[PDB]
RNA sequence: AGGAUGCCCCCUCCCGAAGGAAACCCCGGUGACGGGGGAGUACGAGGGAGGGGGUCCAGGGUCUGCCCUUACGUCUAGAAA
RNA sequence: GCGGGGGCGGUGGGGUAAGCCUCCGCUCCGAGACGGGAACAACCGAGACCGGGGUUAAGGCCCCCAAGUGCGGGCUUAGUGUCAAUCUAAAAGGGCGUCCCCCGCCCAAGACAGCCGAGGCGGGGGGCCCCGAAGAUGUACAGGGACUAAGCCCGCCGCCGAGACCCCGGCCCGCGGGCCGUUGGCCCGCGUGGGGUAGGGGGGCGCGGCCGUGGGGCAGAAGCCGGGCCGUGAGGUCCGGUGGACCCGCGGCCGACGAAGAUCCCGGCGG
């Protein structure tokens, strides 16, 4: 897997319609809403933390999942799943392409160089704008320090700069 | 005797020679004035005395390491006496190199202007035994002393990069100081 | 190190009224003070002045902060600097 | 029926490298050389044209007194000859100020007569016959502020208000 | 074979495009500076007249000082290459 | 001519990216002088007939280098940095290092740190700087000198500075008009007239001969060496030396008709 800097910049149109894309990769994110998702339970919480993007860019699906585990594991063992709701707000609809000489990947991949340079599907990413909310945490005001620490941990696994915004519901 | 005066940048004499006391002046800022004087008066000669009292602003370690790199890491791999640089260390020759840097390069105008300059450490005895030594200052080139400000004289720089050469000159000052004090 | 004090007599070194004596009557900040001739005496209008644009003389007079031109005028009678303040430098 | 404002437009930027559409409008406004000045009437069609060439010219409301000196100092007739008082009096205009006031006040609609104007006898024409419809100004004394920035940000270009007369005084 | 009815210096006078000060007085700004007057003035490319002095002037060779300056022909989008 | 290219804009579409490939538009280079950019086709200013004077553009005003060691306020201690791009750079992250804005709480003198009697504690953000930050010929590189401002931020004042714009003189051009017995010449008017490769159009100079016309030459023709004058120029013409028999002006016509180059050909002669 190439460095994420190869796929950070938004350089072309979105590539999402999977009826026209051959071999479009499946989304390997198992869960998007962590904690207590039921609306009756979330009325206990009263504070909202948002990990907001600062630059527009593309976040790979593996980077989204990596930030998801480190943040959710920390809130699991420092806050308890019954004391928070954590949602990954974005979905990686954009399909990433790569142009490399490979195995049986179609007949036109055997031609080296920039001839027939349209790449094959190499992953998925989310295209985000500035101010877009990446992670959404509903929580109670006593655990504000822990939720910031978990969100700061998730920020360390993301390719673009992000800032934490804390506001009440 | 020695009469201190302030140099009139507009009333600069055209003929003869002026003497500038460099004590308390900034090296780059005084060199800028000296270079323009020698260019604007093609027949006038300039003498700078007390060249070791010139001042460079900044931390002593920073300035000394700057000079150390010049006299250590700047060299050539061809014939050194034919093609390489020859870096001065003495405060009078250090100041004369700054004025050469501020003069025009590879021209007779630059060559003649530097020949019309003489730089001395302390004050020469034949200058001291004249009837009336008219010295000058350039207040724009003078250094305004402020608390917690960093600078070093050229003499302190010379003692760092050539202590044995400095020691002989300092000893020579003490040897003749009785005679110098008479005048 | 330059000292400007209230009641100190200074000479302007910039502007139209350069070479004219004036009297410090108040301090605005650490950069600006208030000077006055008085006008009828030197021609220095009662404005503020930058400390970089005035040089202090060796004379002084005693007055209150924000002293009036007539108040400045009387204390010039106190030390008799009326002819001194009329002088122009250079 | 409507007396639109009378504006002065001066070309501040040059010919080489100007975009094509801005260049086309400047030609139609007769500003075909640098520092050329034209006097127009601020009709809605006129003001749309000046908006097109906003980043290449400066403009403002011209006063009657400034136009009078502009006519005397830089007015030219066919053959590039200077505009004199005698030529004005031969056509029914007593003074430079009188002809400048009439155009600024709206008493006459154009300053220079058209190509197709037919000179009459006795009747005073509503313009100056055979005056060139452009002025060639001097570069401004004391310089400018910025020829690449707008007047509203401390530059030169754009709508200047009544300060166009001060610039015209510096450009005569 | 060119001018020497020349050329340069000084002086004097006159006209003079675009342009255009200074001292000094007054108004303003902390100030760099702006404005009224001085003043469209002194001056100003060039165009006329005269007086005195000198002797060659134009032109050429070579050198020096200051300013400017990247052999030629060619293909090329692009040549000092 | 049917090889284009530069800058900017369409996240153009593609590509990890490319001084990359392929489209769309304005402008510029090719085929465009000149000022600034340290050099530099296409970045900024600007469009050049010749000479002169003046004023400005971009940009600059400590020296190199014309013009300011210009003005007020603040920040930086790192020589950090040293007025856009080409062009020599810097990220995530850490720092109350330092200057500043804001918010929450305690202190109602019983606040914090160890009775004392004035502020204290914590949070977010902003500016600059430090760490992160490693290279191959020669110095704190990005012009050099050097500078603690001659750096950076908010504002300001004047000046320098092109061939551009203004003015004067001279020249040529396009078009219109007029005059002259005219394969043409001359004069006047007007032109926000005056760059130019390939190419198209219009006029002239030279060389050898021919048809005419007029001349020169042993008191010295052609040729050769140097020089003056005329013409924007191709060129013409004259003077002095050498030479020893041919040659030239004007009108017309015709060509085996113009060289700096072809690893050009022949000869001669060099380092
Ligand atoms: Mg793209
Ligand atoms: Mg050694
Ligand atoms: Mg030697
Ligand atoms: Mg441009
Ligand atoms: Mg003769
Ligand atoms: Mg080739
Ligand atoms: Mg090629
Ligand atoms: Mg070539
Ligand atoms: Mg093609
Ligand atoms: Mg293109
Ligand atoms: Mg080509
Ligand atoms: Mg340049
Ligand atoms: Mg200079
Ligand atoms: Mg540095
Ligand atoms: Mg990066
Ligand atoms: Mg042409
Ligand atoms: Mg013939
Ligand atoms: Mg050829
Ligand atoms: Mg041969
Ligand atoms: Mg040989």
């Amino acid at each position: 897997a190439r460095p994420a800097r190869c796929y950070r910049r938004i350089k072309g149109p979105p590539y999402t319609r999977e009826e026209y894309i051959h071999g479009a990769p499946m989304i390997q994110i198992p869960k998007f809403d962590m904690g207590t998702t039921s609306a009756a339970a979330r009325a206990a919480f009263t504070m909202v933390a948002k990990l907001v993007a600062e630059e527009r860019g593309q976040i790979r699906m593996q980077a989204l999942e990596a930030a998801r585990q480190i943040s959710s594991k920390y809130l699991t063992k420092y806050v308890g799943d019954a004391n928070y709701y954590l949602r990954l707000n974005v979905v990686p609809h954009h399909v990433l392409r790569e142009n490399r000489m490979l195995a049986m990947a179609g007949a036109d991949r055997l031609q080296e160089g920039m001839r027939l340079a349209f790449g094959s599907p190499a992953g998925r990413a989310a295209r985000v704008e500035p101010g877009q909310v990446i992670f959404y945490v509903e929580f109670k005001p006593e655990h504000l320090a822990h939720v910031k620490e978990a969100l700061r941990r998730a920020a360390s696994k993301l390719p673009i700069p992000t800032r934490i915004v804390v506001e009440p519901k | 005797m020695i009469v201190k005066k302030v140099l009139d940048l507009s009333q600069i004499p055209e003929k003869g020679e002026i003497v500038i006391d460099a004590e308390g002046h900034i090296m780059g800022r005084l060199a800028s004035y000296v270079a323009k004087i020698l260019l604007s008066k093609p027949e006038l000669r300039v003498v700078v005395v007390n060249a070791e009292k010139l001042v460079v602003t900044g931390d002593r370690k920073m300035v000394v390491e700057w000079f150390m790199r010049k006299i250590s890491e700047w060299r050539t791999h061809y014939n050194p006496e034919k093609a390489g640089p020859k870096i001065p260390r003495r405060p009078d020759r250090v100041f004369k190199r700054v004025v050469r840097g501020m003069l025009p390069k590879k021209v007779e105008s630059g060559r003649d202007a530097l020949k019309r300059l003489r730089v001395y450490m302390s004050i020469p005895l034949d200058f001291i035994q004249r009837r009336r030594l008219v010295l000058y200052e350039v207040p724009a080139a003078k250094l305004r002393v402020r608390p917690l400000m960093q600078f070093v004289t050229l003499e302190e720089v010379w003692r760092s990069i050539d202590p044995a050469a400095w020691e002989k000159w300092n000893k020579a000052k003490e040897v003749w100081a009785k005679k110098i004090k008479q005048a | 190190v330059k000292v400007i004090d209230v009641g100190r007599v200074v000479v302007k070194v910039l502007g139209r009224e350069a070479g004219r004596k004036a009297v410090v009557v108040d301090i605005v900040d650490e950069n600006y003070v208030v000077i006055t001739g008085p006008k009828s005496l030197s021609g220095v209008r009662r404005r503020r002045v930058n400390i970089n644009h005035i040089e202090p003389t060796d004379k002084k007079i005693e007055i209150k902060k924000g002293a009036s031109d007539e108040e400045v005028l009387k204390a010039l009678e106190a030390a008799g600097l009326v002819e001194y303040m009329k002088e122009r430098v250079k | 029926k409507t007396v639109y404002p009378r504006y002065a437009v001066i070309r501040l930027r040059g010919i080489p490298t100007t975009p094509g559409d801005i260049a086309a409008t400047l030609d139609l406004l007769r500003l075909r050389r640098k520092f050329t000045m034209v006097v127009v009437v601020g009709s809605p069609s006129v003001m749309g044209m000046i908006e097109r060439v906003n980043d290449w010219v400066t403009w403002g409301e011209i006063d009657a007194d400034t136009l009078a000196e502009v006519l005397r100092k830089r007015g030219r007739i066919v053959g590039d000859k200077p505009l004199t008082l005698e030529y004005l009096q031969k056509w029914g205009w007593n003074s430079f100020e009188e002809v400048a006031l009439a155009y600024i006040s709206g008493e006459i609609e154009t300053l220079a007569c058209k190509k197709d104007f037919k000179a009459r006898e006795g009747q005073r024409p509503p313009c100056i016959p055979y005056l060139k419809p452009f002025f060639r100004l001097h570069p401004p004394r004391g310089g400018l502020n910025s020829v690449k920035l707008h007047f509203s940000v401390g530059g030169d270009l754009g709508y200047r208000g009544p300060l166009i007369n001060d610039l015209i005084k510096r450009m005569l």
